[PDB]
């Protein structure tokens, strides 16, 4: 039905500008108010603004007025959030939200777009297999995974078998290495009996470095 | 500056109990208050509108109440899937404001971790680096200690670890620890081990391998 798809994760320099997109499918946005909110570690969830794509009327939080500009293109069923003069404090996950008005609050949310404001350059991760072995099996179950090492900035997305494998998956929080680069691991437990007939592929996306890797994790 | 204050930053409950999340409005907002549920790694999901009206598909266990400045989200018959952060929000006057959020923690029985170890991949070794990963799966409570030992020598300053959020199905935690050495230092030793201490274990559990099978 209705699905909100936002643009990919970004890494922006201080004082630069970025334009985030929120494309709606399965619903003409002329019947909606489109919202943008951000999430920060301390400030929590913060309302940014709202647009009516039927007429273009916008209502902003006066704290971000001037720095944020929301537009909409009804032809593409897409709303935009333009951020100007980005400061280090603007690092956040930016959500777009859609509401009709009968139940009358943001009932459909996008997946969010992580924006990191930094002067450091992006780095693409290496993806190494964590192969199932006698040292990762017990009780008929086998643990396997992928090590996503040395990247900047967050986030990295990890799926298994293009999303078909979700049970028993653990994608751990990233750790900050001394170099300022991040590392994370993603693991899954599977039957040891079917390691010879099933195929396990971790799909790793790091948008700021255009990294898209499908690593097959083979036993032994 | 209509401030939505949620005084309870965290709340501990058990599967089947009842928990009430409070939301304090600095000004009168009548019943123009909504409640959201933010599961880990997911987008916020709208639970209640108009202070007390649940959404289509929301279970009857989520009940909202309140008027004016005092609001309450009640979760009866708490399920393990209810692990999330719960946010209140007023939409009575611009700018709309959200509460600080309340994290729901679920207490369960003690569970010892399953401990697994992964040698460095051949792919990484050709790159000149060797990472060894120790995995602690599905334990409770969250507190656990991992110690790396190389040739029976306790390691210090060359490892990083992180713990997951509570699992939405069994309320356990998982932990992954990575020991990273240069390939030259890795090939200098033989036995790599992570020693795990946890409340569910009567003695430390050692998971090891010998470099070279």
């Amino acid at each position: 039905e209705v699905q909100l798809q936002q643009s990919g994760a970004e890494l922006v320099k201080p004082g630069a500008s970025v334009k985030l997109s929120c494309t709606a499918s399965g619903f003409n946005i002329k019947d909606t108010y489109i919202y943008w909110v951000r999430q920060r570690p301390e400030q929590g969830l913060e309302w940014i603004g709202r647009i009516d794509p039927a007429n273009g009327n916008t209502k902003y939080d006066p704290k971000v007025q001037g720095k944020a500009t929301i537009t909409a293109d009804t032809s593409s069923n897409t709303a935009y959030l333009q951020l100007s003069s980005l400061t280090f404090e603007d690092t956040a996950v930016y959500y777009c939200a859609l509401e009709h008005g009968y139940y009358d609050v943001m009932d459909y949310w996008g997946q969010g777009t992580s924006v990191t404001v930094s002067s450091a350059s992006t780095k693409g991760p290496s993806v190494f297999p964590l192969a199932p072995s006698s040292k990762s099996t017990s009780g008929g179950t086998a643990a396997l995974g992928c090590l996503v090492k040395d990247y900047f900035p967050e986030p990295v997305t990890v799926s298994w078998n293009s999303g078909a494998l979700t049970s028993g998956v653990h994608t751990f929080p990233a750790v900050l290495q001394s170099s300022g680069l991040y590392s994370l691991s993603s693991v899954v437990t599977v039957p040891s009996s079917s390691l010879g007939t099933q195929t396990y592929i971790c799909n790793v996306n790091h948008k700021p470095s255009n990294t898209k890797v499908d690593k097959r994790v083979e036993p032994k | 500056d209509i401030v939505m204050t949620q005084s309870q930053k965290f709340m501990s409950t058990s599967v089947g109990d009842r928990v009430s999340v409070t939301c304090k409005a600095s000004q009168n907002v009548d019943t123009n208050v909504a409640w959201y549920q933010k599961k880990p790694g997911q987008s916020p999901k709208a639970l209640i509108y108009s202070a007390s009206y649940r959404y289509s598909g929301v279970p009857d266990r989520f009940t909202g109440s309140g008027s004016g400045t005092d609001f309450t989200l009640t979760i009866s018959n708490v399920q393990s899937e209810d692990l999330a952060e719960y946010f209140c929000q007023q939409y009575n006057s611009y700018p709309y404001t959200f509460g600080g959020g309340t994290k729901l923690e679920i207490k369960r029985t003690v569970a010892a971790p399953s401990v697994f170890i992964f040698p460095p991949s051949d792919e990484q070794l050709k790159s000149g680096t060797a990472s060894v990963v120790c995995l602690l799966n599905n334990f409770y409570p969250r507190e656990a200690k991992v110690q790396w030992k190389v040739d029976n020598a306790l390691q210090s300053g060359n490892s990083q670890e992180s713990v997951t959020e509570q699992d939405s199905k069994d309320s356990t935690y998982s932990l992954s620890s990575t020991l990273t050495l240069s390939k030259a230092d890795y090939e200098k030793h033989k036995v790599y081990a992570c020693e795990v201490t946890h409340q569910g274990l009567s003695s430390p559990v050692t998971k090891s391998f010998n470099r070279g099978e």
